[PDB]
This record gives C-alpha cells, structure tokens and sequence, in this order.
C-alpha cells in the first residue's frame, strides 16, 4: 500500500492537488483539493447589480463568457426583466461558439496526452495511418503527406533536445495502448484543432468585442447595436462575417473530433468500466429563444440513482424544485461555517488550518441537491437528453457508437456511459449538437431582424429599498452553473456562485459523503505509483476548472 | 535551440494563457514549436506532479540567466501566502526562486501587472503585483484583462530578436502598446467632439456608432492599443466598436474599481 | 437550390473592382460563385470566350429577365459614338443599355462607374461618364471607391437577396452602412487633429507616432466612406491613414483624381 | 482561307479581340486588337510630378502596385533622388507578394480552363487521382477525401443547371487531353489557389494600406512610419504579422503550382513546339537593395536571336543602351503620329478610323528595341536569368524538368522553352524564386531597423523652371514596364507608359513586322474554327492585360 500526491495536476485550468491511497496496485481512497482562492464573491459584494458581470466573469478565462452570462441572468431574475429575443440569440451564439472552442481544446490540448504517446508516433508509417481512417472519416486532412509533415515536426522537436511542454511525459507507460499510427493521427489532429478553436472564438469576438472576456452584455440584454444600414455597428456585413466563421466549425467537429472520440474508446475499452463518479446527475436547459427567458433549445433535468426512465424534467430557470434543492457545505473545506447553506444565505469566510485527511483539505465547497452528491457536466447533460428522448442526442451518440462498432465489432450500452470514456463521449456529443445551435440561432437572428425587430436592450430599474433575490442558471461547458445575487437597498448584499467544477471537485460533504472526482478514482489501477497516469486520465475526463471551482 | 520561457500562474483565471490561443503572429503552435521553448507551463505540459516539478528544476538550472519568466495572476501575501499553494509551497516562493535566474521578467495581465480584479474591493487575500513581490527586479508590465496576446508576443520577440526589451513607459509598459490613452486614438472622438453621444444601449445614437462617454467609457483615463490593434485579428473588434464602453481593465484604479456606467475624468 | 443570377459587364475598367472580390472573406470569391450567386456573365473568369460567351450573355438575359443583378465597373465613354470601348464590334454603352432593360437591380461598383472616376478626370479624353448618366430612367446603386472594400458590394447584394430590396441609400444612391459618414467624422486620429498633433512630412517624429495626416493632404474631411472602420482585407488595422498615408478622396467625386495628394481639404 | 474573330477574349485583363486567317485548319495570319482606350497618359499630364503615381496606378488593377512603383521611380529618376534602403525593402516586399498573387491567379483562374475539362473531372476516381501524385508532391491537400469534396462541389454545380462561369466551356474538345483524374486534381488546386493568393495580398495590404491599389508610396520613398516602439505605426507587431503571411505562401507555390506546371507540360508536349512569339527578349533587373537605386536581386538583359551565350547584361535602371533603344510606332494603331517615337518625345493623339486588316486595327502601340520586335515577361525574364548563369533559376527550372521527366521519361532543352509551355514555365519559375525574395527582404528590413535606420522618405524639391526627364523601369509580372516623365516648369509636360503587354500585344509595326502575340499564333492547329481553343491557349500564355497594353 502507499499514499501519493499529484500536485500540481496539469492540463487543467487552475490549481488542483489530488491525493490517493493505493492498496494492491489500485486506488482505495482519494482526496481532491483546490489550492488557490481569490474571494471573488466578496470582491463583487456591495456594488451595483449591473457591475457584477464584468467582475465575476474573471472567475475563469477558460470558461470565459459563462460567468458573465450567469451574472446578468441572476440580476435579471432578481429584477424580473424579460430579455429581448435578439439579446438571447446573441448570448446563445456566443455561448455555443465559446463552448465549441472549449470542448475542442479540452479533448486535444488538455486530454489527448493522457492517451497518446508522441514518441511512439515517430515510429509510425504515415501511409498506414492514413489507410486506417478509410471508411471512418471523410476529413480532407488525413493524407500520408499531412501525417508526414506532422511526424517531421515531432522529429525536429525531439532532435532539438528541447521537448518543452512535451518533456518528461508518459512515453512508453504500460497504460499507453495506441499503435504508432494512431498516435501520429492524434498529434496531427491536435495541431489541426488549434485552427478550428480559433475560428470558434472569431465568432465569439465579433459579438463579444473580444475574447477572452467578452464585453457586450448588460443587465437588460446586450450592448450590440443592430442596424443593417448603420456604419460602425452590427450590420449585414458584420453578420455575414460571423456566418463565415460559424460555417468553418462543422467539418472538424464532425469528421475529426467526433471520430477521434470513437477511436480512443475503441483502443481503451476498459475505460468504459471505471471512472463512475455519481449515481445522480443534474443539468439545466439552455439556449432560450422566446421573449420571456424560456423556450430552451436544449433540455435539462435531474436523474436519481442512474434511472433515466423516471428522471425529472427541468424546463424553466425559475423552477422552484431546482432552486430549493441546492446547498453547499464547508465541513471539509477551508471556510468557517460548515452546515449546508442555501446560496442566497451563503457565507464564504476563510478558515485555513492546513491539510487534514479527516478535516479540511480544500478551498472547494461541497454542493448537494436535496442532500445528495451530484455529477454535473457533459455526462449529466447527455444522460438527461437521452432521458428526455431527444432524437438529435440519440442520433449523435449512435454515430459515435457506429464508428466504435466498425473498429471493434462491439456495441456500447447506456450502462457503459457511466465512466471516464462515457464522460468524454458526452462532451463530444455536446460539441456536435452545438453546431446546429449556432446555425439555428444565426438564422433566427437574421429572420427576426428582417421582421423589423432591432431591439437589444431594456434599461433596468433597481428599487432603492426592498430585498430581492435572483438566480442565474447556465449550462456551462463543465455543467450547471448558478449565480445567486441578493439585492438590498439597491446594492449586492450577497453573491454566491455555485460552479460546475464545485459540484464535481468538491471534497467530502457534511455527511462525509464523497464527491464525483473522489468517488470516480476508487478502483483505478495504478501500474506505477510514481507516475499515476491512470488517475489523471479519470480526473481529466471531468475537465477540471479550479478557478471556477473555488472563485 | 529556441529561447527558454518559464510560465508560472499565481491567482490567475487562465485568460492570459487563453489569449495565446487567439494569436496569429505567432499562433500558439508556432510559438511553442518555432519561436520559444516553453520549458514550464502547467496548462499544456504533458508531465504532471513530480515529473513537471522535475522539469521546472531542470529548466531553472540548465537555463540559468537565459529564460524569460512570465507570471499571470496576482500573488497573495495575506496569512503567509497560503491562498495559493502549489506542491505544498506558497506561489510567492516558486516565483521568487524562478526570478533569481531570469533574463527578463514579464507580468502578463492586469492581475500580475497591478493586482487587477483579484486585488480589488476589500482584497480578501492580500493580492499584490509581481513587481511588489520582486522589488529588486525590473518587471515588464503587459496589462489588460487579458491583453491582446501580441502585446506580450511582440515584447518577447523584441527581447529575442534585438537582445533587449522594447521601450517602456514609467509603469514599465511597452510604449508600442500602452504609450497613449485610448481616447487620444479613438475613432469615435469626432462624435465626442460634436456632442453625439449614446445615452442608452439600443438608442438611436448608439445604433449609429456614436461616442460611449455617457455610458461610462473609460477610454479617457486608460492607456492601451484597444482602438488600433483591437482584438482577434479579424478587423473592427474591440469593446467600443461592438457597442460597449471601455471599462478601464488595463488601468489601475479604473477597471474593477469604477462602475461600468460611472463617468471618466477627461484630461 | 437555384442561386440569384448576376451579369457583370466591364466598360473602361482597370479590373481592380473585380480583383477586390479575390480579397473578400465573407463571402470568399469561391463561395460567392458556387453558393451565394450564379455569376452568369463575367469575362475575367468565364471558361467560354468569343461567340460562346456571347451566347451565354443572351441566354442569361432571356432566362433571367426581370431577375438578375447587373453590375458594371469602369466608366462608359460617349465621345465619338462610343468607339473608345468596343466589345464584339459594338459600343459598350449599347451592351449596358440592353442588359439594363431586364435588370432587377443595377449596381455601379467603383468610382469609375459611380461618378466617372479617374477615367473621366482632367481633360476626359474619351467623354467618359457614370453608369447613372447612361441609364437616366433607372435607379443605379453606387458603390464608390477605387476600388471599394468588396464587402461594400457583397453586403449590398446580400441585402437584395436576403431581404428582397436594396439597403438604405443616401441621396447619391450609396448604401448608408458603408458611405453614410465622413471618414474624418469617424477617424481614430481625430484626437491628434483636435490637439494640433500633425505629421508634416513622411518619416518625421509625429508621423512616426501615428499623428493626424491633415497637413499631408488627408481628404478624410471631405470624403464619405467606411475606410477607417471596415478598413481593408479583414486582417485588422489596414487602411491608408493607418499605414501612414493621407486619404486621397478616391471615393468622392471632385476630390480623388482632382485634388493633389498634398493639397489640403476643406474642413466643415 | 477562313476568317475567324475571337471577341471578347475572356480570362484576361481587359478588352481583347483576336482575328485569325485559317488555311486548311492552321492559322496563317493573326491580328491582335486592344479595343478600349482611356487616355491615362493624357489624364495625368499637367499635374505635380508627385501626384502621378496615384493616378497612373489605375492603368491596371490586376497588376496593381506596378504602375505606382514605376511612376515614383520615373519621378525619382527625373529629380535625381536616391531612395532610402528601407523604402526599397518595403517596395520590394509589396512587388514580390503582389506578383505571387498575380501569377497564381493567372495559372489557375485565368489559364487552367484552357487545359482542364470540368466535365471529365466528374468521371474521376478520387483515390486514383491522389495515387498519381505519390512521389511527385508532398502537398498535404491531395487526399482522395479532398478530391471527393471538390468533385461533389462540381457535381452539385452541374446538377443545379446553373453553370455560370463554367457554362458553355470547351468540355469534350479534341484538344483536351487530361485524364479525368488530372482534371479533378487541377480543379481542386484551382480552389486551393484562391487561399494562397489571398495570403499573398495580405502581405501587400499590411505594407500598402490596402490592395487593390496600394497607398504607401511617395516620390522620395514610402509613407510607412518605421518605429518599433510606436503605437499605430509600423512596429515589430505589424512586422511579425507581415511575416506570418509571407511564411504561408511557399508550400502551395512549391508543392502545387510548380508541380501542376510540370503535369500540364507532361500531358501537352506538343505545346512545347508552338507559340514562339519572338527571337529577341528583354527584361530589367529588379528588387534594388542599396541606397542608390541599384544592387538588384534579380538580373536583367537583352537576348538577340535566341542566343543566350551572347546576351547583353543590364544591371542599372540608368543604362543608356536600354533607354535609347526604346521606341513606339502607331502605323497600325489608332493614333495620328505613326513614325517611331522615343517615349520622352511620344504623343498619344487618338485617330480612330475603324478596323482595317492592312491599316489601323488596335489601340495598342508597337514598341521596338533598336527597331526590333521583342517579347517581354516571364519567358524573357527566365531566359535572361539562364543567360546570366543564375544558379537559383537553373535549379528551379531543373526541379520542374525533374517532375516532367518522372512523368514522361523525357527531359526539356532550352530550345523547347521558346513556346507556349516555356512561357508558362518561366512564370512558374518566377513565382517560385519570388518566395526567396520575400524572405530575403523581410530579413534585410528587420536587420536594418535593428541597426538604428528608421528612414523611409527623402522629401523632393522640384525646380519651378527648366525642363527635365526621367524614366522608371520595373520588372512587372507580365514583363519590363517603363514610365517616361518630362517635367517642365514644375509640372508634367509629357507622360508615356510603355507597358509589357504593349510589347507583346502590339500590332504590326512601322516596318509591318509582326509582334509576339501575332507571330506566336502562326502555325496554330485549330480543330474547330467555331471554337478556337488552341488560339486562346497560346494567347493566354502571355497573360494579356489590355488595360495595361493601351492605358
Ligand atoms: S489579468 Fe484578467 S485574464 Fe489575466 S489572470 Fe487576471 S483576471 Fe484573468
Ligand atoms: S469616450 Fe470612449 S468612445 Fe468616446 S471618443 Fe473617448 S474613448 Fe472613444
Ligand atoms: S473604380 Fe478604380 S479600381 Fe474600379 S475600375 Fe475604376 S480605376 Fe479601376
Ligand atoms: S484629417 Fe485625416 S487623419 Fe486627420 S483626423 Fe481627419 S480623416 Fe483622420
Ligand atoms: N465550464 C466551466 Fe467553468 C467550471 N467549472 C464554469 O461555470
Ligand atoms: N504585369 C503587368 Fe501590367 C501589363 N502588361 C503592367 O505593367
Ligand atoms: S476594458 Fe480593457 S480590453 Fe481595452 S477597451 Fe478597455 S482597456
Ligand atoms: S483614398 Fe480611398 S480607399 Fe478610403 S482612405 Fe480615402 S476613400
Ligand atoms: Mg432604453
Ligand atoms: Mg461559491
Ligand atoms: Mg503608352
Ligand atoms: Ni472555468
Ligand atoms: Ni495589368
């Protein structure tokens, strides 16, 4: 047996420490720890409700846009503001395009080097590699010639003796199972991914004013001035430019990312049998399309004990069942108040006392839904969509399964999605469905403008007396996000963010129950405790964001 | 052989690293394969834990006197540095050690440049700037939340290509990017001059691209290149061009201090 | 699906107006011709030549009567009965008048077709005139510049296709989204103008700090356009003034090709 | 005999009529006619010399930049101004990048549909097409999947019934010799070409202020303000941006354009044995790199009677031998004065009297060099470089020949370059060598700025009395360009442009000698006189620009 620490966990956002007890070559118990705090909830307090979004957006630059949007939704919730439909279309395009960037970068730049060995890629035959993808992908950049160029870049890097970001990776590790050819395919796709994500963010920038950190929101709608006949504003030329980038995303997503997802699964089928983090799942509906903050394109819901058949739909961001269930505890966190707190009544009082296996060991709080631990994010989101009988989601999952079947002769059942690879698959499915969100919402915007509606902003009023509470929900790349704002005497008297990585990464809760990261690791085989690649594989599948988790 | 870079994140949101993924000259892939050797960066490093720690120590020894150190995020000094702990030690210690052997030191972003959002309001963690943690060293400040990545990349290129930093102002900001108020190089100045002002988002003037002074534009008190270099290299993309006032995110005492709709002082 | 038809006739053109399209990004020229429109006649790109391309023109004029957008670049020379531009043995003015008969919309792309441009300047050797002058009974949409940003044209065409009518036009029939404001009333060097910070010679200290180019002859104060905002080539930061050279007034009749580069503009 | 007219000749710049007498299916005699005149020489007269370049640039928007540069060089010649070396580097980068765009567009968008049958491409097997290029190219976008995407675009276009620019092309013509597979390859490359030429012009735009029609020149240097530490000027960030586009050109040029040149030659070897236009060739040296308007990177010279071994080098734009040789006649042109005129003494007096086979039939003048007809442009420029023993040119030609040899088992001799295909080859070689010009001059600029030289402009003085004369030479994409300016009392008293297409397209001269276009067509077989594709193939090889030819 032995005790290991992985600190820092790299290829995530933010500062994470993972500890594991290993017994007979298998993780027996784990601790997840967010090791950096800023106090963003406290920084935003006592300000005008309208100012919050620009401050709390800086909770995270990876999931940029998300805290900005959640914040304005929270203020609009408190103040009872119906957002103009054009503002919703613009918000929706930004979120969808941002998430496209986010997911692509996660699969490639953050996750692939858990599964992919660059050294082995040097031994690949480029022609064989290309041949392997016939009848699997129609992507136009899988030639032997492309793969040779990529192989030569790796060769030159290794020859230089300066590996940089590739230095001291897990090359040759027993858990690395790809043949040289598939390693080379992945590295080529890793580099190609950087162009696709750049295009996604060009969409974001043209509506947001820049990215990272958009600057086009407002409590009341958006700052974009819609005027087809205006110089210097959002006219048909600017919209055409947006469209040109939207149209560049689909091919890579569908012909590379989606395909690679099935390929990794095909070579690592045991990873469909481990990395289960929870039996309960939550997601919120997303992409509202009416004039009353509703009519979502994506459904949300709650799954209990992995039973899709009896899930509870959530179709409104005002759903009292959702609102009333959410609490956070700091029993095993470095805060003072330990009992479960509803976020409108939340406190964030630092009480650092160092690490203790049985005491406090994280800056992350422990969220529960009606007292239960819950996994959020793409696995939750996909499972809820399947429970809703969403045809688009079943069809997209089926395409991934069809590729997997072509490669292995085996199928995938829903039971196998409750896993490290299931989680990765959920993210991929999301990325794919988001391309249709983009097309749908661009078309909706063009059509609505055509009917003469150029409205983008309703100026808020904020009563100078009274106490008003609002919650802004958002289905973020890493799962359900909620900002909770209390307004009293015209200013923010309390602000609490409950962030998706808080749900997943949070330490043992008030009843000492284990959260998703910690649970998912139990039973992880570790060939080499000095180089616990297998642990990082599972943790990465949750796409940790610790600036998010802790704020 | 490519010039070595060591990147350490303190109280960072990762937005400053993410800026690089928007860059085009160089792109992030050309940066790490051709322009520099990125010897340490936790967001992209294959190695984790003990292995990435080895990379840091190896790089600090092998490239002593030669590497560029880059820090994003503020550095928290309250309670002996425990608000940001990596491998069991305060980030301020990791940074001071890396600074010892650095050929140049760059604070990327407002957080490392002057404390930024993380040091705002009551400053819960006693967050301070990189320069404050390194009183004996010259820190090059590249502010913004985050800056256009080329504000950073062109600074690094100047160091590599011409062997010294670009010219700096009295806040140690490169003059090519921060040498002028946004309002002294803003395309909406004619509207300002004529009293042509947006009063609310979506009003007639706003929908004609008029000046955003009365919406709280902080261009009059913010140094930067947002109106000229702009963002994302697509053309025409910066906050004001999109329809929103500058918030002063570049500038200490403006961004994260003044309200969005609070009016700026005009010189 | 069927794509909206376009007929493009060049008169006294330098081909810069066509070439603008090869810089375009939204749409790119390949997406323009394969997805956005059907380019039924354009001599620069057409596979067919001579009698075959002549057939294409006639077939298109008949098949798409009442439906096509007619586009003309270059001035139209009227001196000496039109002989300064002869295509298939006939004056170009005649080809243009015939094509205008069945046009759903008519666009003069570039200063030459919009108001005569360089080709009609000075002594005007060929009696060159604008498209509107040769088509007195028609509404001609003018997209000036030498050449315009191609999207000034492409977004005008897209408006016609998408929303079934032209964009709003000023009293010179120029789209307001592109030509509705003086360059100097939306120029990022206005602060320098306002402060008396002026370049006096190329390469001087002020010039090398990006100061106003008024005293180098900038015509921004008397030129309508979007050069300071939309700029050119979609790379960011690229227009004459940003590069260090005064606006010449190429958009604007009576400025470009009339006033000297270094002659001072009138300021309102 | 039979008489045919090709009017308009398409897929050129400007307005061209070609007439041919055909005897028993062979062209016996030809007429070239420029059918549009503007009088740009007269328009620019009586202006300040400094204003000329902005006006005469508008001679042509295809060869944009070239007349602007020639004009300032002419004024600088008259005034005796030595241009700062930084201004030269910048002018050189613009010209080289412009010409890259220009040549790519000529081979693909203007020329390829003479040789390539899109209908036949529909019959291609994409995999076979890809296989044909193994060991011929390392280009990364020659996959079967790329070719299938392209084939489907053509299929959809044809199925739509709206062929547009492709309607009524020469599909199935007996002179079309490519197999379906090579037709598909070419169409794919035609579409890929458009991205490369766009990148070339991004280089041009970042120094010129826009393209078409740059706006960064001056009599005295350039308007670009060099200041590495300046906001809003030409700093290191802007230079890095320029470099990013320069670096994107080489691969397409080397791995696609160069390769396709050899492929077309391999399938059309008869076109190495026709299309000879002249026995004399002229080019001027280009890309000056010193502070005195000299030290050219590319050499120039004069070849007489196809004898490279005895050519005359030209190393200076002040060469009196070059200057004194040049004249133009309007005997068979629609101008009044017919005797050969040196351009400083030139007139341009319109005298249109309609078409006559033996009289006047063109707006193009007839240039001679010491009374001889001369071909200018890429064939001339390549042959001169070969005569100079320029290793870079011999090496680049050898690469094209090596590919041709791989495909046919045959080599090419210099004698076979005096042909339609030789001319095309010269253009390709030029495009290839220009990439080294760009790298060279970018590096020169960065280095020079590093030594502290930020100078870009020398302000001219222009005497208010006196009469003085200057000539500006430039090796343009279509060949030697010269602008001839006479200044009297401070204003332009005469302006004459002698343009490369003037040399090549000019009608019969004062001694009734036949110019290159007209000579090149003698002997052309014409399978179908109603559809004289063979004629257009030879004419297109000269890259006609009739706005240039006539002005
Ligand atoms: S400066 Fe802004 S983008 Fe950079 S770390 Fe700080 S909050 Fe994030
Ligand atoms: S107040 Fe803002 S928008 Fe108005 S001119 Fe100044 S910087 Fe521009
Ligand atoms: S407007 Fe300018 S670019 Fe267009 S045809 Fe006239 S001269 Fe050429
Ligand atoms: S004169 Fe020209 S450079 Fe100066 S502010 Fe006006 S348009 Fe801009
Ligand atoms: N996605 C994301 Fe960031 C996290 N966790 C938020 O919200
Ligand atoms: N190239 C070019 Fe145009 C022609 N002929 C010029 O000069
Ligand atoms: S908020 Fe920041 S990004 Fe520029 S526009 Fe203002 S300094
Ligand atoms: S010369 Fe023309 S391109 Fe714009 S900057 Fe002036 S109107
Ligand atoms: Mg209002
Ligand atoms: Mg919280
Ligand atoms: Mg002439
Ligand atoms: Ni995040
Ligand atoms: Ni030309």
């Amino acid at each position: 047996s032995q005790r290991i620490t992985i600190d820092p966990v790299t290829r995530i956002e933010g500062h994470l420490r993972i500890d594991c007890e290993i017994e007979n070559g298998v993780v027996s118990k784990a601790w997840a720890s967010g090791t950096m705090w800023r106090g963003m909830e406290e920084i935003v307090k006592n300000r005008d409700p309208r100012d919050a979004w620009m401050i709390v957006q800086r909770i995270c630059g990876v999931c940029t846009t998300t805290h900005a949007l959640s914040s304005v939704r929270a203020a609009e919730s408190a103040l009872n503001i119906d957002v103009p439909v054009n503002a919703q279309y613009i918000r929706n395009i930004i979120l969808a395009a941002h998430t496209t960037h986010d997911h692509i970068v996660h699969f490639y730049q953050l996750s692939a080097l858990d599964w992919v060995d660059i050294t082995s890629a040097l031994q690949a035959d480029p022609t064989k590699a290309s041949e392997m993808l016939k009848g699997v992908s129609t992507w136009h950049l899988n030639s032997p010639e492309e793969f040779t160029k990529v192989q030569n870049k790796i060769k030159d890097l290794v020859a230089s003796g300066q590996l940089g970001i590739f230095a001291n990776g897990y090359w040759g590790h027993p858990a690395m199972k790809l043949p040289p050819e598939v390693n080379l395919i992945a590295v080529a796709h890793y580099l190609q991914a950087l162009e696709c994500q750049r295009d996604a963010n060009r969409v974001v920038a043209l509506l947001g004013g820049k990215t990272p950190h958009i600057q086009n929101l407002a409590v009341g709608g958006v700052a974009n001035p819609i005027n087809l006949d205006g110089l210097g504003v959002l006219n048909l030329e600017r919209l055409m430019y947006i469209k040109s980038f939207i149209d560049k995303l689909s091919d890579f997503v569908e012909q590379v990312y989606k395909v690679d997802t099935a390929v990794i699964a095909a070579f690592y089928p045991e990873w469909l049998t481990r990395g289960k983090g929870a039996v309960n799942y939550l997601s919120v509906p997303e992409f509202p399309t009416d004039s009353k903050n509703g009519s979502f394109l994506f459904p949300g819901g709650y799954i209990e004990n992995a039973d899709l058949s009896s899930y509870r739909p959530i179709t409104s961001h005002s759903d009292e069942y959702l609102i009333k269930g959410i609490q956070e505890s700091a029993k095993h966190s470095w805060y003072k108040d330990e009992a479960p707190q509803a976020p409108w009544e939340g406190t964030t009082i630092p009480a650092y006392d160092g690490w203790s296996d049985d005491g406090k060991y994280s800056w992350v709080k422990s969220p529960t839904f009606y007292g239960k631990t819950v996994e959020v994010g793409p696995l939750a989101n996909m499972l809820v969509k399947l429970a809703a009988g969403r045809e688009s989601t079943q069809n997209k999952l089926n395409e991934i399964v069809a590729i997997y079947q072509k490669l292995t002769g085996n199928t995938l059942e829903v039971a196998q999605l409750h896993s490290t690879l299931g989680r990765i698959i959920g993210r991929t499915v999301h990325c794919c469905e988001l391309q249709d969100i983009l097309q749908n919402q661009y078309s909706a915007l063009i059509t609505n403008i055509g009917k003469g509606d150029h409205t983008t902003f309703v100026k808020p009023n904020i009563p100078a007396t009274g106490e008003f509470k609002g919650v802004g929900f958002l289905e973020a790349p890493r799962g359900m996000l909620s900002h909770w704002m209390v307004i009293k005497d015209g200013i923010i008297s309390n602000y609490q963010a409950v962030v998706p990585s808080t749900w997943n990464s949070g330490p043992r809760n008030f009843n000492d129950d284990v959260g998703p990261y910690e649970q998912s690791l139990v039973g992880t085989p570790v060939a080499d405790p000095n180089k616990p690649l297998e642990v990082v594989r599972t943790i990465h599948s949750f796409d940790p964001c610790m600036a998010c988790a802790v704020h | 052989q490519r010039p070595p870079v060591i990147w350490i994140g303190a109280q960072e949101c990762t937005g400053c690293t993410e800026s690089l993924l928007r860059a085009t000259h160089p792109t992030v892939e050309n940066l790490v394969l051709e322009t520099i050797s990125l010897e340490y960066h936790e967001v992209l490093s294959a190695a984790f834990g003990h292995q990435v720690e080895e990379n840091k120590h190896n790089a600090l020894e092998k490239y002593k006197g030669q590497y560029v150190l880059v820090v994003d995020g503020s550095i928290p000094l309250k309670d002996n540095g425990i608000y940001c702990m990596v491998a069991g030690e305060p980030i301020v210690d990791h940074i001071r050690k890396a600074a010892e052997g650095a050929a140049a030191i760059i604070a990327i972003g407002s957080c490392s440049a002057w404390g930024g959002v993380a040091a705002a309001g009551v400053n819960p963690t006693g967050a301070v700037s990189l320069q404050e943690v390194l009183p004996g060293k010259t820190v090059i400040n590249i502010p913004g939340c985050p800056p256009n990545p080329h504000n950073f990349l062109a600074t690094v290129a100047h160091i590599i290509t011409y062997g010294k930093p670009p010219k700096l102002d009295d806040k140690n900001r490169p003059t090519f990017a921060y040498g002028r108020l946004i309002h002294e190089h803003c395309e909406r100045r004619p509207h300002f001059d004529a009293g042509r002002f947006a009063k609310e988002f979506g009003d007639e003037g706003h929908r004609e691209g008029w000046c955003l002074y009365h919406l709280g534009c902080k261009g009059p008190e913010t140094y930067g290149n947002c109106s000229t270099l702009q963002f994302c290299d697509v053309g025409g993309v910066w906050p004001v061009a999109i329809g929103h006032p500058c918030y002063g995110c570049n500038e200490e005492g403006i961004g994260f201090h003044k309200g969005i709709h609070q009016l700026a002082n005009v010189e």
